[PDB]
């Protein structure tokens, strides 16, 4: 379509303003459209992260359906965002509250649902409120704790649910304590909940008898940190071609039950600049 | 800036696309240990796909399913498919009326006949198209890949593969939407998952990006050869991007 | 007119040369034009031994020469350089 | 004097094991979580520095330029293995 | 019991650096202008082997 | 014209390791970070199998996370490593046993000397052991037999899963077979995870069906282990070559990720 965005405010900057946009224009912004001019309305998904209902898994959604730029050139109230070609190497400010982990892929954090921050600047009552970019194993766990603590309430009581997300919506890593966003009870969930039930149903026969027996005759033979735990959470066949088909078909639900609460991977890092502040990003 | 490459195409199999480029090319190193290394038509892979229906089918194996007759569909449709022994490489340049057929198929980028004249449109088949379409589109509609299958009797029962164009871009968005309108395939999948206890069937479907297209030039129409007519889909400025092989259940 | 007065300062970068700081001291500088055909890092060098001429009975058993070879070690200066060619534009226009 | 511990002599103990890395991977451990004894109740970091030590000693010897023996300055009496 | 207890601290070291008057030669390449095709900031990677 | 990475030697060079490079200018290096420094320690999947205690799961990990890298040249002791692009067309070498057919999607897997042995211009407690690149599928059936290599092998204690185990033990694709290493702790930590997930699927949403703490320690102890082992599957393939130079020495392609 387009890559090289032309984005006019049609608010007001100040000194102050066109001095915080540049650290801003490190940073990254999803666009509706993918024009060459956008209203600065639509520029960012801060226009829905007023949704009134408030859910993390249209913030979630929504994301999945936009398309990231890269914030440049404060020249004027104009904004270069280039849209950056698949596989090359752009510098990327930080504003997720992380030192990124150098070696990793950094990837779109939809709204922090940590309080409601100002990314930018109030003005006309719009900021810029950006994705956080949390690494890919940070964005896997805060979207599993999102279906967990959903995933209790069908069979527990509301009450407990609420006590046990009091330990775990609260999620623990160094610098980055997050909590989730009172967890949304919601069809969105259902309906992807219910394919983790059909994974977890087809597994039930996927899994070998092997499979089930590997844990529970090797806890008889020896001991390990993992098998005490998994002990606590003639006889078979020689059809190992089936045994592959079965393997294949297992790889197959568990990356899909993993693609339910793992997200679109996004930034591979070439160069954290040493203040941790800037990076060098590949692979969208 | 677009990369291409030469290819052995066996001359009884550069028709269609001989007569009217654009066309989909999968390779495969099948089962038959002296012609193992094949590659193939999106029209050649539409007489497997069950999807299209079997006078359609018949129709373009009347056109050189005498090739598919021979070895090849007692390779894919007779053993039987998986989504492993294709791979998707994009649209096809330089027709190559020569001895041997040499098409140099494309990779990433917009298919194009040299020098700049005329575009390469996609020449997509009707029934493997059409029904999982998403809204009403504009401009850069993506093209995604999709075999699905549906398990019938034969530890799968029936192959069947589609071409859905969508401007979803998203992975677990695109195969939640494919799993709004395949309910029916997940209640018989499920129904033959539980048959197997100890042997084994394989999965649904896999999905694969394969590129976009100008989208508002995009419109239906025909194709006509030996063996009679061919009623397809022409996908303009086919920007061509394989993407991975991702399989949903 | 005007109201408020505005005094602020932007200050030069002081230029620093290489090969005129105490750095220089521990160098020795050599530039090319070009690196294209004499790439390979070997560096011979034709290394002289003094004759200690005692009357020790022997003598150095030659006017030794020796010739020691040296690996080169080769680092890039790769540094990013902005100009804004919507201003450039204007060196191109020069007009009155 | 051998020893001071015989545990401290020979492997099975708190420290030749347990803050071994072999068992202490087979105890399961973290990424970030250093163990400052860890640097010699390993044999690897003293087997490893001892062998680049060696190395890069004889090569300043075979000349009487050599570098990559030189990195032991960062963890410096930690690769010279006597606990700084 | 007793017990030795060890103690990873960090130094941040100001180090000297001595070295004689022809200790290492350079050879530096021409400082080679890379520009590449004209995107809005139109950056150069200016380089020397 | 690209990003370029040197590195240095702290050997002193053999000239017969000098000419196999020089053979070995088109190949392809692992290498843990684009850092503009290498050392001869960095660099080569030496610094994979160098724990006899990891496994194969952990060789392929470790080949995502590290850097894939295109040989360009050598100068001495300085060996320069071009960092290849998404996009570009680049010239690389067939190092691993596969043959490659053109336009074949390529993807990097660690070797395994499993009766395939191939060593390198190794010296000094260092080998230089280039990354096996192989297809994608069969890649991706290489870490299958792996990992039910893995699963099968504790009953070596009966003659039928010994039999089936022996049975798989052998990957064979088009004109180019390998052997495959038996597992009889990655690989039985990757299997812990398998078992888990194949236990507790027949425990953990029997009352999920009737409707569609303990609840969420069993699903976390499901969850992460089903985490750590899809981490090991998506194959992300490297090359996708346009055409293949003849006796398979060579195959010019466009890097992927």
């Amino acid at each position: 379509m387009e890559t090289t965005v032309l984005v006019t405010f049609e608010q007001r900057l100040t000194t102050g303003d066109v001095g915080k946009l540049s650290r801003l224009i490190g940073a990254v912004i999803p666009i509706p459209y993918r024009h060459h001019l956008l209203g600065s309305s639509q520029v960012g998904l801060d226009a829905v992260v007023k949704d009134k209902t408030r859910d993390y898994s249209r913030m979630r959604a929504r994301m999945r359906e936009m398309t990231l730029t890269i914030m440049r050139r404060v020249e004027g109230n104009q904004m270069i965002l280039g849209v950056p070609t698949h596989g090359q190497c752009y510098t990327i400010r930080n504003t997720g509250p992380v030192s990124w982990e150098k070696g990793d892929v950094l990837t779109t954090l939809p709204p922090v649902f940590s309080g409601e921050v100002t990314g930018l600047v109030s003005v006309s009552d719009w900021d810029l409120v950006l994705p956080w970019i949390v690494p890919m194993a940070l964005a896997t766990e805060i979207n599993q704790r999102m279906m967990m603590l959903a995933l209790l309430s069908l069979d527990r009581s509301h009450e407990e649910v609420r006590a046990a997300t009091a330990q775990l919506r609260v999620v623990r890593y160094r610098d980055a304590t997050l909590t989730l966003p009172e967890i949304t009870i919601d069809d969105t969930v259902l309906i992807d909940m219910r394919n983790v039930c059909i994974s977890l149903s087809m597994i039930a026969n996927l899994s070998s008898e092997v499979t089930l027996a590997y844990v529970r005759k090797l806890a008889l033979e020896d001991s390990n940190m993992l098998l005490m735990k998994c002990q606590e959470i003639t006889n078979y066949n020689i059809t190992p071609t089936e045994e592959l088909n079965k393997l294949t078909a297992l790889f197959v639900m568990i990356r899909q039950i993993t693609d339910v609460i793992s997200e679109q991977p996004a930034f591979l890092v070439c160069d954290v600049s040493p203040d941790d502040k800037s990076a060098l990003c590949i692979y969208k | 800036q677009a990369i291409t490459a030469r290819f052995f195409v066996r001359e009884s199999l550069g028709e269609v696309e001989q007569k009217n480029l654009g066309v989909l090319m999968f390779r495969l190193d099948t089962g038959i240990e002296m012609p193992s290394t094949v590659l193939v038509s999106l029209f050649f892979l539409s007489m497997v796909a069950e999807n299209v229906s079997a006078a359609t089918k018949n129709t373009l194996a009347a056109i050189y399913g005498r090739e598919g007759e021979a070895i090849r569909t007692w390779l894919r449709d007779g053993a039987w498919r998986l989504h492993r022994v294709v791979h998707p490489l994009g649209c096809t340049n330089s027709i190559t009326p020569g001895a041997t057929c040499l098409i140099t198929c494309s990779m990433r980028g917009h298919s194009y006949n040299m020098l700049k004249t005329e575009i390469y449109p996609l020449l997509v088949p009707k029934e493997i198209y059409l029904d999982l379409d998403g809204e009403s589109t504009d401009e850069i509609r993506f093209v995604y890949f999709v075999i699905t299958y549906d398990y019938n009797s034969d530890r799968q029962g029936r192959p069947s593969a589609f071409v859905v164009v969508s401007r979803i871009t998203h992975r677990h968005t695109l195969i939640n939407v494919l799993r709004y309108r395949f309910r029916v395939s997940r209640f018989h999948f499920l129904n033959n998952s539980i048959s197997g206890y100890g042997p084994s069937t394989g999965c649904l479907g896999t999905l694969q990006r394969l590129g976009w297209f100008c989208s508002r030039d995009s419109r239906s129409g025909i194709v006509a050869s030996r063996a009679g007519q061919l009623s397809v889909v022409k996908l303009e400025k086919f920007y061509v991007d394989v993407g991975p092989l991702v399989e949903f259940a | 007119s005007f109201e408020a007065i505005f005094g602020t300062y932007c200050n030069k970068i002081e230029w620093v040369t290489f090969l005129g700081t105490a750095l220089a001291t521990a160098a020795h500088a050599i530039m090319f034009h070009d690196l294209n055909k004499m790439t390979t890092g070997k560096m011979l060098f034709y290394i002289q031994v003094p004759r200690v001429a005692t009357g020790a009975g022997i003598p150095t058993s030659r006017q030794t020469t020796v010739m020691v070879s040296k690996y080169s070690e080769k680092s890039p200066i790769t540094i990013p350089f902005e100009i804004s060619a919507a201003c450039l534009t204007h060196l191109k226009e020069t007009f009155e | 004097v051998s020893t001071n511990n015989p545990w401290g002599s020979q492997r099975g103990s708190l420290g030749d094991v347990i803050y071994n890395t072999r068992n202490r991977e087979k105890l399961g451990h973290n990424p970030s979580f250093y163990s400052p004894c860890a640097q010699f109740f390993t044999t690897d970091d003293i087997i490893n520095a001892n062998k680049t030590l060696f190395k890069t000693v004889e090569e300043y010897l075979n000349r009487s330029i050599c570098v990559e023996g030189t990195n032991s300055i960062v963890e410096k009496p930690c690769r010279f293995l006597q606990e700084a | 019991f007793a017990l030795t207890v060890v103690r990873t601290d960090t130094f941040e070291t100001d180090t000297l650096l001595y070295s004689t008057k022809a200790s290492t030669a350079v050879i530096i390449n021409t400082p080679i202008v890379t520009k590449e095709d004209r995107d809005i900031n139109t950056v150069f990677h200016v380089s020397q082997n």
